[PDB]
DNA sequence: AAAAAAAA
DNA sequence: AAAAAAA
């Protein structure tokens, strides 16, 4: 019915949150995924201190966390999430011990432990995808103070190191910057800043985002772009009968990833660093178009020239 | 506020939407 | 009557893959060449360990590879290649012992060992040529993650160290960068990103790519260029009656080895050289746009 | 827009 | 084309 990743995530969230876990609210799913990511990364109080190569200042924080009492049953998480009395059992059983590595588990040969670590990794990936989606969603109506220039905007979202390790191709920030600056191996993955991520209520169900889905504009945009992406992407939405709050998806952007406009010098030709800008001198960016694939067919839509955040702000006034 | 428009889906980045012209 | 270079490759492919080796499929030939290249470089499981100057991590990796079970008869290598029982004998008798150097072989005077080393080197060259062609073919539709600017695109293809050691004039990447960005000797080869490499199905039989032979658009483009080259090169191919993804070569570019968009390339046609105006868009972008 | 590797 | 020779 569901892949291993989504089944693992559903089982984990159910076990940890009882009946308080709403399966149709994006905010609740995002909060649950964030809590689970903290639990599986040993960031919660009362978990193993990270000391392997930590500096004394970091060791202070880790020791303080270890000494601090762990979360108690019934504790409020986010808005509408309540911890069950059995969350400690799940944390003790399903969370690999600090420093666990897949090679050691495989060498042990325990199928149960191998499956436990596989579930842990899949849960980390799912939680980090939900984290990136929530980052885009927040950025749709809340500019990040850190982003001031296109160089800063180039590395969105600014998520922690664990997020990058789980999803290197979706997570940006300091670690993505380091990876791009540093040596690039065969395993290097570039930051796909506008990769399509289904809304959390869809991601956990395994339903792939496509045409016709009953979604809201903000959640669709957070799926296919973020705040500072161009506003023409709003063309991928259409209000339903009676307006209301939830509309429908009429199409999806093309060229979501893998856009290269280089033309190397060959056969006596001269290199081009960017096909779009080369032209003849007409650097009019407002004439650019995006290919939106709809049910009927692909249509080229003229760019709006304005950020998605600004378009949403103007339409909300 | 911020008036940046990052390059996405084949579009070119804009350092400021207002100045464009 | 094929040259020894191709004869050795055909014999090795036969001995190692039985009848599963199809000599008409570019993907199958590329997979067979890749397997042979990793066999002759001592990269397969159970082979000797590269522990002459390995670091701790590399030492451990090589030791694990040596301890790991070697491929066995019937293993699936790719999609349509199955190892035979003779592959162990071939790997034992034809692959030179790890670290062997041609100087010592020639000094010893053993004719058999000399022939084995010469065949090994020729096979490495053939396999690396096939590897470069396949890299171009892959890049025709899916660009490398490392290629972000022209400075990065200048070192395509990004192949391994042994690949560069075998064909320095065709292979790029980190070792080509190191050679170019450093002291250069008289025996120094310049990377030719557009050197003409016949498709493997033609390479292994000695057929030289020429006007009038049936090929596919992606095949010809990978033969004469790669993904980020200008799209005007597509004019070197022409579909046949009904297309069917199979056409014919109508020309081959020269100099392979407002005004900016008015630059022209030289194409050698059956009649003569003609100047064709550039398209301005890389082959990758043109293929993406023309896909539908 | 599968799996195996794997911290300022 | 012959010769030479790993992060």
């Amino acid at each position: 019915e569901l892949p291993r990743n989504l089944e693992v995530f559903n089982e984990a969230c159910g076990h940890v949150f009882g009946s308080s876990f709403n399966r149709e609210d994006n905010s609740v799913i995002s909060d649950a995924a964030a809590f689970l990511f903290k639990m599986h990364t040993h960031s919660l109080d009362g978990q193993e201190a990270k000391v392997l190569r930590a500096s004394e200042k970091k060791r202070e924080r880790e020791n303080a966390k270890k000494s601090r009492k762990a979360p108690e049953a019934g504790m409020r998480v986010g808005r509408s999430l309540i911890l069950t009395s059995r969350w400690t059992e799940y944390c003790a059983t399903c969370v690999p011990a600090l420093g666990s590595k897949m090679k050691v588990i495989k060498a042990s040969g325990d199928a149960a432990m191998i499956q436990m670590m596989k579930d842990h990794n899949s849960l980390l990936r799912v939680c980090v995808r939900i984290e990136v989606w929530k980052a885009r969603y927040v950025s749709l109506v809340a500019l990040d103070e850190r982003i001031q220039t296109l160089e800063d905007a180039q590395w969105f979202p600014y998520l922690s190191g664990d997020s990058y390790r789980a999803c290197p191709g979706l997570v940006g920030g300091y670690f993505a910057k380091k990876a791009a600056a540093g040596e690039r191996g065969k395993n290097y993955k570039k930051l796909n800043q506008t990769a399509i991520i289904p809304p959390p209520r869809f991601l956990i169900i395994g339903h792939r985002l496509q045409i016709g889905d009953q979604v809201t504009l903000r959640e669709l945009l957070a799926s296919i772009a973020w705040g500072l992406c161009d506003g023409v992407l709003a063309e991928c939405w259409s209000p339903s009968q009676g307006d209301g709050s939830i509309g429908v998806v009429v199409g999806l952007p093309l060229q979501a990833t893998g856009s290269c406009f280089l033309v190397v010098a060959s056969h006596g030709l001269s290199a081009i660093a960017d096909s779009r800008i080369e032209g003849t001198g007409n650097t009019n960016l407002l004439e650019e178009c995006i290919a939106i694939q709809k049910q009927d067919g692909v249509i080229k839509c003229k760019r709006s020239g304005k950020s998605l955040y600004h378009c949403l702000k103007e339409t909300a006034g | 506020s911020c008036f940046l428009v990052v390059a996405s889906h084949g579009l070119s980045a804009i350092a400021d939407s207002r100045i464009e012209g």
